[PDB]
């Protein structure tokens, strides 16, 4: 029943600082060593750091060079990574992971869901949200265009999460502008469902943008 | 013995309870 | 640093077991682990201590380590086994090291033509003097498509941005393509079309500004 829930990602400028958090549950946290590992978008896994069950000994990858600090709070079942003097190449999804092999080698037997850390000199930009109305016919596709935002990620739900069947949120395109766009589509019965309201719930946390857009004819 | 040698390395790390 | 050499791409043919190697100097003196990462998912431990399986990992996943080579083998290969597989061990001061990762392709999966959905610009966007045409491409296999845009049947040369294909949950692929115009550009033609080529055949959708 182990769970590892992370928070604390977002956009930061070169030279800036950020703190990541990893909340643990479902196991005796204070008996386990804990790791951080990172993955640049579309790249491979790269170890960051590990900390001992009771927090004395900490070890770091060669690139950290004193800039990051791993810590834990065993009374709150929390694991942290404080990241300072960040560089563009530090952009990555950061995972926390439980250790379960030591002393018989390393084995990262459970991983958190990951949070994205974007290091960039560019400003955050909130998206414009436009309805994608059907036309085209016993089922109909309707959707929302999330246009011109920075950085990733954007999340999209439909009818506040009540609508999940037939929903497809496409990976974003990165235009030459340096801004992202994405679309999210839901396929529904045509005619039969005009008796239903359709609303996409777009959230772009880096820009403080949360928009609910109704999609009608 | 592989396990004995691996353990020697990890005991020096001192990351999990003994 | 250390090493851990993995072939970036491995393909397995129908009926064969998959075999994924991982080499490093002294690797046989260390314990190797193997992680499976399916698209959009977190890594999952499949082998540890060279040969051991966590609970809930089927026995058709086996691991070995001898000489300088660790090997992950998968019998009874299924389409669901397509994923990136990472080996891992440690360097000279016992620090965790990962291999480069191997992407596993399972051959013999059936072809699937793309579904193509094309949306015209919204009235709201046109009121802002912009006009983005959105062409969504889903459920194709294998994952190679070419996307061409047309204005009144003539090839568009500017304003097009298309994603790389990305693996869906069902092992099929999806992509999108955007034609970003101004409202005036949108009104300057009678029709625009998104045309997807896949395995020598094409699917085209058209929209018209004048209703």
């Amino acid at each position: 029943e182990v769970q590892l829930v992370e928070s604390g990602g977002g956009l930061v400028q070169p030279g800036g600082s950020l703190r990541l958090s990893c909340a643990a549950s479902g196991f005796t946290f204070s008996n386990c060593a804990m790791h951080w590992v990172r993955q640049a978008p579309g790249k491979g896994l790269e170890w960051v750091a590990v900390i001992s069950y009771h927090g004395s000994n900490k070890y770091y990858a060669d690139y950290v060079k004193g800039r990051f600090t791993i810590s834990r709070d065993n009374s709150k079942n929390m694991l942290y990574l404080q990241m300072n003097n960040l560089k563009l190449e530090d952009t990555a999804v950061y995972y926390c992971a439980r250790e379960g092999g030591a002393p018989s080698g390393w084995a990262l037997d459970y991983w958190g869901q990951g949070v994205l850390v974007t290091v960039s000199s560019a400003s955050t930009k909130g998206p414009s949200v436009f309805p994608l109305a059907p036309s085209s016919e016993s089922t109909a596709a309707l959707g929302c265009l999330v246009k011109d935002y920075f950085p990733e990620p954007v999340t999209v739900s439909w009818n506040s999460g009540s609508l999940t069947s037939g929903v497809h949120t496409f990976p974003a395109v990165l235009q030459s502008s340096g801004l992202y766009s994405l679309s999210s589509v839901v396929t529904v019965p045509s005619s039969s469902l005009g008796t239903q309201t359709y609303v996409c719930n777009v959230n772009h946390k880096p820009s403080n943008t949360k928009v609910d857009k109704r999609v009608e004819i | 013995d592989k396990k004995q040698k691996v353990h020697a390395l990890f005991y020096k790390l001192d990351i999990v309870p003994i | 640093s250390y090493e851990l050499t993995q072939s970036p791409s491995v393909s397995v043919s129908p009926g064969q077991p998959a075999s994924i190697t991982c080499s490093g100097d002294k690797l046989g003196d260390k314990y190797a682990c193997w992680y499976q990462q399916k698209p959009g998912q977190v890594p999952v431990l499949v082998i540890y201590e060279d040969t051991k399986r966590p609970s809930g990992i089927p026995e058709r996943f086996s691991g070995s380590n001898s000489g300088n080579t660790a090997t992950l083998t998968i019998s009874g290969v299924e389409a669901g086994d397509e994923a990136d597989y990472y080996c891992q061990a440690w360097d000279s001061i016992t620090h965790v090291v990962f291999g480069g990762g191997t992407r596993l392709t399972v051959l013999g999966q059936p072809k699937a033509s793309p579904t193509v959905t094309l949306f015209p610009p919204s009235s709201e966007e046109l009121q802002a003097n912009k006009a983005t045409l959105v062409c969504l491409i889903s459920d194709f296999y294998p994952g190679v498509v070419k996307v061409a845009w047309k204005a009144d049947g003539s090839a568009v040369n500017a304003g097009v941005e298309t994603t790389t294909p990305s693996k869906q949950s069902n092992n099929k692929y999806a992509a999108s393509s955007y034609l970003s115009l101004t409202s005036d550009q949108w009104k300057s033609h009678k029709s625009y079309s998104c045309q997807v080529t896949h395995e020598g055949s094409t699917v085209e959708k058209t929209v018209a500004p004048a209703e």
